[PDB]
DNA sequence: CATCCGTGACACCAGG
DNA sequence: TATAATGGGAGCTGTCACGGATG
């Protein structure tokens, strides 16, 4: 067991589910144009595509693994469950999914990227503002499940 | 955490709270550890 | 009445408990005005006192329980069998 | 700097011809496994036994054919051949056939085996084979001595055109696990203890695997004599 | 070696003098080399203009300052624990308004701190650092209510305790309202105030529906300007005399005052671009010809009416945007405290000029200078700000100056900062890293400057574009903020161009940071690099690109806390930026012309330049660091040797051949290892100790004092009582140890003797003594020893006394005494490793060599990661680090791989292809075919789908190898591994945090004074803390005998402790415990809050824990 | 006896004088020059007790055989030092004062 | 895991009670040099030293293997304390 | 550091830090044998360490036999934040946790640290080898199911 | 029967 | 110990929930 960066295999399909979902794009930016969508149902519709999209991929990544690489290092660790999830699986394989702005609001333009393939600076920069938000979150809520936990025990020691 | 019947003397109370609060940190749509502490 | 957790704890009989929990001045001045006595029922006013908690091997159904050998029961049991 | 070493203690733990634990304590870091792997790679190849490695059955063409008569398939039967532990008394025979014949209602064992000059088998309680009112068994099994383990389909040996080749376990030994510990004496930190455990199948003891074994080892050392 | 470079961006501009935020702000502050009338009303010229001149009778004006030279050098202050500063004059003349008499006198203040030339200061010795302070922007700022949607709040705001925030709000009632003070009063008093009348008022802002009948009450307009104003002055003074010149104070001394009240030019400048008017001070308004004329009211009043209609122009305020936060750099915190030191001397100057002699007063003997001094030493000894310097490494003291807080005085106190103040806002693109911060509770508050980053003069972050006119990308850069930012469309930094033209149809830009694809005739400026993006720390980590930001961030900040090892190497993938870091850091040692080296020492370096004049340059060598790391320079150059200018002359700590060297260069390969990598744990091989690889030297200074005592003075001696010569042995012939010894704990560095007390000897001592014959000596052995788990080699021994030259001791100190003990720390067990890409992880186990994995040609490797570590991490950087780290080992060169612009996957497989020829074919012309462990790996490969079935053993080898992984050997076994495993080079570094620091015991020791508890800490010999949850654990347990033991007999039952020891050290069972100390102490304290508590037993009467020691 | 109870209740002014040692009349700690306790100030030994085990401040008494003696001479007991961690002191104040817990 | 837990478990009502006795019994042992211990010389724990194997000076694995031998007795208010006491320094004196 | 060779009631404690921990108990052994005349000589004889010979450490090995320390990680969230090993004494200076009991204390080796407590009385030692022994606790109080349970390298090999 | 306001509380170990 | 002197001066900028006051 060994992980070099020709594990993480990058599956035929991706390109295809690319592809396939620009496509599917235009079609709701034509409908856009002409009235039929509004802003905000615009922006759930596009939203909806990469998250369908996102899930397509890690069922591709995860379909190669099972049937042409069935004992591939990351597979098998995930299949274990020894290391890894399936989400953190796609961030390597497949594309690093939807960002989140501060606003909690996401971003129309998804990274497409996986790891493998290497962000951009602004993909990377996109990303750091979930992280930063994900890391401060943490650190506001240890202080508060302590204090939960310091009141259920004075409420029940006796 | 011996799978048979409680022992008399157990500190129940405190194995309830740390039992509640020991996954505190874990609670991340959901409504998480805020619904916790309202309810 | 239902109470949340904090207010419950608060609320209870033993005065060592809830000062040393939250409102410290608040539960101490209303415990002294009406002469609380902490019986000292729960693990927080015996541990504050140092005291053996009444939990585990202090709890009173086996704390009291005694150890003796058969050589020294039976050389007890004469004794009683003597007199 | 300077280095005392204390000669290690040899410790041997038996229970009958089938099983031994055998303690070296102390050595020097790292001759645990040292010692270890290479007493267990010739304990599993090179420990001379005995094996089934032909079998004809009369009337029995293939290996995968039923026999009319009996309730085990030949399969079966092989596997309890290949079970047979067979011991050679005099050091230059190298291959006996054994005959059995057989039939009515009875359980075949080990002893029905017709005796042959030399040839102890260890386990006549050994099961072979079940017949019934109207079941006939003859069958004749070719013992061979070697050493380690050969497929059936390695060696092929055939007397006649229907004689079945046998997986041939050559081995004595069944197992060998071994386990190096940390241990000291007096300050010294870093020094190792081995443990082995052998099984055999009684013709050899697990004690006297480990003679040969490391006599094959020293005479293997004495090949770097002679340029 | 080689050292091959990737990348295809050019970098149009280099990075800045990293360091500038701090050297310039400080040069800009103290305005030192600038002759007196050329100085700009800035810094302390500006605090003193402020302050003076004092008035009331008699007048104390200023003309001027001047700083003279350091009393002292640097290295001096740093070993006498003295501070770096230079003597600060200001010449005053004194004027009496009747008499006209002139005096004139140049008064000394005091002494100011200077700026070392790296950027930090050294404030009584220790080496300190003023980190910057982001904070909100002064100027007018307008804000959505949060309760009512349709109304908003209009904040003014000047500069941190420089007047107070204002807010006006439309109330549900109409009238507008206006906060100051927390007072809410309806803003047409002050407008009336002002002079405006109901003309004006109307004509100026009728426009705006019927927001200006909230603006029209009648029993205001009835008066003049003097009753609002004496009715306001009644609105906001409750009791206060209502006179005439106190209102007009307190009016002008919160609106108009340039002394009391001030925005910033910063303030000033926003407020004119978001009002769309202009300022002539710094204030709200003037007194001028005798009344108040407004500046900022009611251009804020028809803004907020304008953004409350709905007028087109006029949004609301993002307070995040790094367009309204700015930089407080050193320079303007130093004046800060300048200004309120000023200030109590003016209030000093005052109080002397009132009563005195009127005419016999010279301005010496009106000024005290004490109440600035105490405003400049707090500021540099006791602020949040001033911080202990980093300097574990020099990236660790460049990135400490780089910083930035939205704590200290003045800022956010934690705990209460929300996710706004922590969240990477848009604006931080090119300005603030968004990577490096720390992992807790200071998550987004403590942050770092970007790399090509600068602090304009106004204080905002600006960061620096490439010009684009029509497609073609100019060589002019220019550095904007983040409002000026917002205005363009700007490319990325990747987009391909044919030498200077946009080559792409479709190029990727930012429109005020939001993404978008468009066409090169829209694109108004381009990036200048990747680099802008991240800090200094964060752009020496190869292949972030790769890397997930939570552990780029940890890779980054744990640089900060690599050791300087005495073989320390660059990373053989390098990122294009370890030069300009040492260099900037002043690592090491340059040439400062062309010129030939002369003579090389161990000590100094002598070089004659073309001017033929011979410049001595001085090596440090073996000095303490403040985190006691070695910071010593080596000379990398020779006799003879030409040299031009800028060549490095001597290489740092932790740099090699002028390179940041913060590790090594290890073989790793990647593959689990008997669970002695289990959970981030690594596994090393002792041939990294063999070779002294990881090895560091750390030194640490132990002091003693003898001083006057009421009972006979302490002597540093020789003449320790009840001590053999074995015990003096290291001892010199004053008492010191010798340079040169090897100290274990338990022995001597210095001793001293000191008198005992009264010591009425016990009966029992008297008996000893008369048994023995020996007179109880006078003096008793207070000697200073070794800690436990301490010591190595006395390097240094300083000893200053009372009665010596140039020295002189606080009161009551004869003497003072330093020892410097040095140690050379090879790796050992719970030593902590990591790499660049957050991999971090303590040594668990240390193999010796014929254990280790090993390649067929017989080449252990180092070092054993865990795969396990890298999925869940997403750090996948580390892997290809490794990938070309292995190519690079077999072709002899390193690589420089920058980030987002570096070595791609089929660059790195080329690379392997070299490698692998030199890596095999060198074993086919050696005599040798594959071997049978590589043909069964082979076999497991081919099974693993890893190479093409039907190739030969070297093609798929070679296969293999481009993926980067090798066939290898366990060590114990001579079987190969079952599978190919990645073997390759990665860089590691040791971090600060050894266990020989950390491991700490006790069985007993001190106790604390009011509690008899057990101190804490390694240093005090101090008791692990067992607190609530602890006790908490204890409880659920049921461990009742365990948590009395840890309440009662091991803290602070003094009977049952003192019971407990004797009873263990006589083989006895422990005794019962008693009643613990701090349970009397608080019926003592509740007691001293007129509380009766008492114990009772079961028939309610009083049990005595006193024992009847305190009643009567 | 066992402990099994802790009763809190309020003080009486009578019950803190029951308490005190002595009244502290003087704002003063320790003697700028001797640094010994002061008389009648926050640390006299003559109210919370003697510094030394069985020695009083003179020095007239200085062993265990005199114990519970009071000096003439200096006016410190002889019993041990721990007794300074429980023997209260007073201040009589010219007008009463109330107890804030007990206001706000 | 201590030998034979899950019997001493199973001679219990409640997994503290067999805590009070065992280290009752140990403090017993403890006092009376081990003179009074039900095991057989054959059933003393030993302990592994330098020289050769000696008596195990752990009163609660002492405690623990008695228990285990079924010869001891447990209970409450089996004698009166003193008495107990008593008996046990005339049978075994320290 | 993670000690794989320990079983799952063993940890390793480095001879430095218990010579300190178990001091007062060395000194009456040491007297015992021959090491020292008395008690106060042993602490004279420990006090440098220049002056400890290997007797004290075969000593300190018999004073520790059958004894159990208390191992604590901070946050101590629940009971199992603090369990009971016998200490298998070893050279350095870091502790040697089990693997199996690392979830329980959710401890890695990235730099962590822990506490050791010494129970003193015979009644502290039952109360802990008995009640408190990582071995004893196998399951979780919270929900029943296993908790020191095979992890990461355990599973991904098996 | 609402709104406003003053006063509580806001994780652990380590080193500091 | 004697001319007359007669009302201060900072402040510097959480987040929520809860129980009591007021309006
Ligand atoms: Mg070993
Ligand atoms: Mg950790
Ligand atoms: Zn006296």
């Amino acid at each position: 067991i060994t992980i070099g960066i020709d594990d993480a295999v990058i599956p035929e399909e991706k390109k295809q589910y690319l592809e396939e979902a620009d496509r599917k794009l235009l079609q709701i930016e034509q409908a856009y144009e002409m009235g039929f969508l509004t802003d905000r149902e615009r922006y759930d519709q596009i939203l909806q595509l990469w998250t369908e999209t996102t899930e397509k991929v890690t069922q591709a990544v995860f379909k190669n693994f099972e049937e042409n690489y069935p004992f591939n290092p990351l597979y098998v660790m995930a299949q274990s469950g020894a290391r890894g999830n399936p989400q953190q699986i796609r961030q390597l394989c497949g594309l690093r999914g939807l960002m989140q702005k501060p606003s909690g609001e996401t971003f129309e333009v998804p990274v497409r990227s996986s790891f493998r393939e290497g962000l951009t600076v602004l993909e990377y920069f996109i990303s750091s503002h979930g992280a930063r938000k994900g890391g401060a979150d943490t650190a506001l809520r240890t202080a508060d499940s302590g204090y939960l936990t310091r009141k259920l025990v004075d409420v029940t020691h006796e | 955490s011996m799978a048979r019947p409680v022992s008399i003397g157990e500190a129940v109370g405190i194995v309830a709270a740390q039992s509640i609060g020991e996954p505190g940190t874990q609670l991340t749509i959901t409504q998480g550890l805020p619904r916790v502490i309202e309810l | 009445l239902l109470m949340g957790v904090t207010k419950s704890a608060l609320s209870t009989k033993s005065w060592l408990s809830a000062a040393s929990f939250q409102n410290t001045t608040h539960v101490l001045t209303e415990a002294a005005i009406a002469g609380k006595k902490d019986e000292l029922i729960g693990l927080k006013e015996n541990v504050i006192l140092g005291r053996l908690i009444p939990a585990g091997t202090g709890s009173d159904f086996v704390r009291f329980t005694q150890v003796v050998d058969q050589k020294t029961l039976k050389a007890i049991e004469e004794a009683r069998k003597e007199a | 700097l300077d280095s005392k070493l204390k000669a290690p203690v040899f410790t041997v733990r038996t229970q009958g011809r089938e099983y031994g634990e055998f303690v070296l304590e102390p050595l020097e870091r790292g001759f645990g496994v040292t010692l270890g792997n290479p007493l267990r790679r010739i304990l599993l190849s090179s420990i001379p036994g005995t094996a089934v490695t032909s079998v004809y059955i009369e009337d029995v063409l293939h290996e995968f054919s039923t026999i009319p008569g009996v309730k085990e398939d030949v399969v079966e039967i092989i596997l309890n051949l290949k079970e047979l532990v067979v011991r050679f008394l005099n050091p230059s025979l190298q291959t006996v056939t054994l005959l059995l014949k057989a039939e009515g209602p009875k359980e075949v064992k080990a002893r029905d085996f017709l005796p042959v000059a030399d040839v102890e088998i260890m386990n006549p309680d050994l099961h072979i084979a079940t017949l019934e009112e109207g079941g006939r068994l003859n069958m004749e099994v070719r013992v061979d001595r070697g050493v380690g383990y050969v497929p059936a389909e390695k060696h092929g040996i055939k007397d006649r055109i229907n004689a079945i080749p046998v997986d041939a376990v050559f081995s004595p030994v069944r197992r060998v696990a071994f386990q190096v510990e940390d241990t000291r004496l007096g300050q010294r930190t870093d020094l190792d203890k081995l443990t082995l455990r052998i099984w055999t199948d009684g013709s050899v003891t697990p004690l006297e695997a480990l003679n040969q074994a490391v006599e094959i080892l020293r005479e293997h050392l004495t090949y770097f004599s002679n340029p | 070696m080689e050292i091959k470079r990737f990348g295809r961006i050019r970098e149009v501009i280099p990075l800045p003098p990293l360091t500038e935020i701090q050297v310039e702000s400080y040069r800009r502050a103290l305005q030192a080399d600038v002759p007196p009338e050329k100085r700009e009303n800035v810094g302390i010229q500006a605090a003193f203009r402020e302050t003076f001149p004092i008035e009331e009778g008699l007048v104390l004006d200023f003309l001027e300052y001047r700083l003279g030279e350091p009393p002292f050098p640097q290295d001096e202050c740093r070993e006498k624990d003295l501070t770096y500063q230079a003597p600060l004059y200001a010449r005053l003349q004194l004027i009496h308004k009747d008499t006209g008499l002139i005096k004139e006198d140049e008064v000394f203040l005091g002494h100011i701190p200077l700026m070392t030339e790296d950027g930090s200061f050294i404030i009584n010795g220790a080496d300190r650092v003023i980190v910057s302070q982001i904070h909100r922007s002064p100027g007018v700022y307008f804000t959505p209510d949060p309760a009512r949607p349709g109304r908003y709040i209009a904040s003014i705001i000047p500069l941190p305790k420089r007047g107070p925030w204002i807010d006006l709000e439309v109330e549900p009632n109409g009238v507008v309202s206006m906060k100051v003070n927390k007072r809410k009063f309806p803003l047409v008093l002050l407008l009336r105030v002002l002079g405006y009348d109901q003309e004006t008022l109307a004509r100026e802002l009728g426009a705006y529906g019927e927001l200006v009948q909230g603006l029209m009450d009648e029993s205001v307009f009835a008066m003049r300007p003097e009753e609002a104003l004496i009715r306001l002055f009644t609105l906001l003074r409750p009791g206060d005399p209502p006179k005439r010149d106190k209102a007009v104070a307190y009016v002008y001394g919160l609106i108009a005052d340039p002394r009391r009240y001030d925005l910033g030019e910063a303030g000033r400048y926003k407020a004119e671009e978001k009002l769309g008017i202009r300022l002539s001070g710094r204030t709200l308004a003037r007194f001028e010809d005798g009344e108040f004329k407004d500046e900022v009211f009611l251009p804020t009043l028809r803004y907020l009416f304008a953004l409350t209609a709905g007028v087109p122009g006029h949004e609301v305020d993002d307070i995040d945007h790094l367009g309204n936060r700015r930089i407080r750099t050193v320079g303007e915190l130093m004046t800060d405290q300048f200004r309120v030191g000023l200030a109590r001397l003016a209030r000093g100057v005052r109080e002397r000029m009132l009563m005195g002699s009127e005419d016999s007063l010279t301005p010496a003997k009106l000024v005290n200078s004490r109440p600035l001094e105490a405003a400049i030493r707090e500021f540099f000894s006791r602020s949040q700000l001033s911080q202990f310097k980093d300097e574990t490494n020099p990236l660790s003291s460049l990135r400490h100056k780089r910083r930035i807080s939205a704590l200290g005085p003045g800022g956010l106190t934690r705990e209460r900062a929300g996710f706004d103040v922590r969240d990477v806002h848009r604006t931080h693109y090119g300005r603030i890293c968004p990577v490096e911060t720390p992992e807790g509770a200071n998550i987004g508050l403590i942050t770092s400057l970007a790399a090509y980053a600068r602090v304009d003069e106004l204080g905002f972050i600006r960061t620096p574009y490439r010009r684009v006119v029509g497609g073609v990308v100019t060589d002019e850069v220019v550095y904007m903020t983040a409002t000026e930012e917002d205005r363009y469309t700007i490319a990325q930094a990747n987009t391909p161009l044919e030498g200077n033209r946009i080559a792409a149809e479709r190029v990727v830009a930012r429109r005020k940071g939001e993404p978008v694809i468009v066409s090169p005739e829209e694109v108004e400026f381009m990036d200048v690099s990747p680099k802008q993006v991240f800090s200094v720390n964060t752009n020496l980590i190869p292949f972030l690109e790769h890397d997930d930001a939570n552990r780029a961030l940890m890779g980054s900040n744990m640089q900060t806390q690599a050791v300087p090892l005495i073989r320390a190497q660059a990373p053989v993938v390098m990122t294009g930026l370890e030069e300009r870091v040492v260099r900037d850091s002043l690592a090491a040692l340059y040439a400062e012309e062309d010129g030939e080296v002369a003579k090389v020492d161990g000590n100094r370096i002598v070089v004659r330049y073309e001017d033929g004049r011979l410049v001595e340059y001085p090596l440090r060598r073996f000095y303490r660091s403040n985190q006691g790391t070695a910071l010593d320079q080596r000379p990398r150059v020779v006799v003879g040797q030409r040299v031009r200018k800028g060549d490095l002359l001597a290489d740092g700590p932790a740099s090699e051949n002028g390179f940041l060297a913060l590790g090594q260069n290890v073989l790793v390969a990647i593959m689990p290892f008997d669970g002695y990598n289990f959970e981030d744990a690594i596994v090393i091989s002792e041939e990294l100790l063999k070779r002294d690889f990881y090895t560091s030297i750390h030194i640490e200074r132990y002091e003693i004092e003898a001083r006057d005592t009421k009972l006979g003075p302490e002597r540093i001696t020789r003449d320790i009582p009840h001590l053999s010569e074995a015990a003096l042995r290291d001892l010199d012939e004053e008492g010191v140890v010798r340079i040169g010894a090897e100290v274990k704990p338990g022995d001597i560095l210095v001793g001293r003797t000191s008198f005992k007390g009264e010591s009425e000897p016990t009966p029992e001592e008297r008996l000893l003594r008369s048994i023995f014959g020996e007179k109880a000596r006078d003096v008793k052995d207070t000697s200073l020893r070794v800690p436990p788990g301490e010591g190595g080699i006395v390097v240094r021994t300083v000893r200053l006394r009372r009665g010596d030259p140039g020295v002189e001791l606080k009161p009551g100190v004869r003497e003072v005494v330093r020892v410097y003990v040095a140690q050379k720390r090879k790796l050992q067990v719970g030593d902590k490793l990591a790499n660049r890409h957050g991999n971090k992880g303590v040594v668990a186990k240390i193999l010796p060599v014929e254990d280790m994995p090993h390649l067929p040609d017989g080449t252990p490797v180092d070092v054993i990661l865990n795969p396990l570590g890298v999925p869940s991490r997403m750090n996948l950087g580390q892997i290809l680090e490794t990938h070309l780290g292995l190519a690079g080992y077999f072709l002899g060169q390193r690589y420089i791989s920058p980030i987002f612009d570096g070595a791609k996957e089929p660059e790195i497989k080329e690379l392997l292809a070299q490698a692998f020829e030199v890596y095999f074919g060198k074993r086919k012309g050696e005599g040798f075919g594959v071997d049978k462990r590589e043909v069964e790996v082979l076999r497991r490969a081919e099974k693993l789908g890893l190479v093409t079935p039907g190739k030969t053993p070297e093609e798929q080898l070679k296969e293999l190898f481009l993926q980067g992984k090798v066939v290898l050997y366990d060590g114990r076994t001579g079987e190969p591994i079952e599978g190919p495993i990645v073997v390759g080079q990665m860089f590691i570094m040791k971090l600060y945090h050894m266990v020989e620091d950390k491991m700490h015991a006790r069985s007993t020791g001190p106790y604390s004074l009011i509690t008899q508890q057990p101190l804490g800490g390694k240093a005090q010999f101090g008791g692990q803390r067992f607190g609530e949850m602890e006790v908490w654990a204890l409880e659920a347990y049921g461990a009742a005998h365990t948590l009395q033991e840890m309440l009662t007999l091991k803290s602070d039952d003094i009977e049952g402790r003192n019971a407990a020891y004797e009873a263990i050290i006589k083989g006895e069972d422990v005794p019962e415990p008693s009643v613990p100390e701090s349970f009397r102490v608080l019926v003592k304290e509740l007691q001293a809050l007129a509380l009766d508590v008492q114990t009772l037993d079961e028939k309610d009467n009083p049990v005595d824990i006193f024992e009847g020691l305190a009643s009567k | 006896k066992e402990v099994r109870k802790v009763r809190i209740a309020l003080a009486s002014p009578e019950k803190i004088r029951s308490w005190s040692y002595g009244e502290v009349e003087k704002p003063e700690t320790i003697n700028y020059r001797t640094l010994k306790p002061e008389r009648d100030g926050l640390f006299d030994e003559r109210i919370f007790g003697p510094i030394k085990d069985y020695e009083c401040a003179c020095g007239k008494y200085k062993r265990q055989r005199f114990e519970g003696k009071v000096c003439e001479r200096c006016g410190v007991e002889v019993t041990k030092s721990i007794v300074r961690r429980y023997r209260m002191g007073h201040i009589e104040l010219a007008t009463p004062a109330a107890h804030i817990w007990f206001v706000k | 895991a201590e030998p034979g837990i899950d019997k001493l478990f199973g001679m219990v009502d409640s997994k503290y009670r067999l805590t009070v006795v065992v280290a009752k019994r140990a403090q017993q042992l403890l006092r009376h040099g081990f003179k009074n211990t039900v095991l057989e010389p054959e059933e003393r724990p030993k302990m592994q030293t330098l020289e050769g194997l000696f008596d195990d000076p752990n009163a609660v694995t002492w405690a623990m293997k008695e228990l285990l031998t079924g010869r001891l007795v447990f209970g409450e208010n089996l004698v009166p304390e003193d008495r107990l006491q008593k008996e046990m320094e005339r049978l075994y004196p320290v | 550091v993670v000690g794989p060779q320990l079983k799952l009631h063993q940890c390793g404690l480095p001879k430095r830090m218990a010579l300190e921990l178990f001091k007062p108990f060395l000194l009456k052994k040491m007297e015992e044998k021959g090491i020292a005349p008395n008690v106060k000589a042993a602490r004279r004889m420990l006090e440098r360490q220049r002056d400890i010979k290997d007797e004290v450490w075969d000593a300190l090995e018999e004073v520790i036999h059958g004894k159990v320390v208390l191992l604590n990680r901070a946050p101590t969230l629940h009971r199992l934040g603090i369990q009971a090993f016998q200490p298998v004494l070893v050279e350095g200076q870091s502790i040697q946790l089990h693997p199996l009991v690392c979830e329980a204390f959710n401890a890695d080796f990235d730099g962590d640290q822990m506490a050791v407590h010494v129970p003193l009385s015979s009644f502290a030692q039952a109360e802990a080898r008995i009640q408190m022994l990582s071995a004893h606790n196998l399951l979780s109080p919270a929900s029943g199911e296993p908790l020191a349970k095979p992890s990461r390298d355990i599973i991904l090999g098996l």
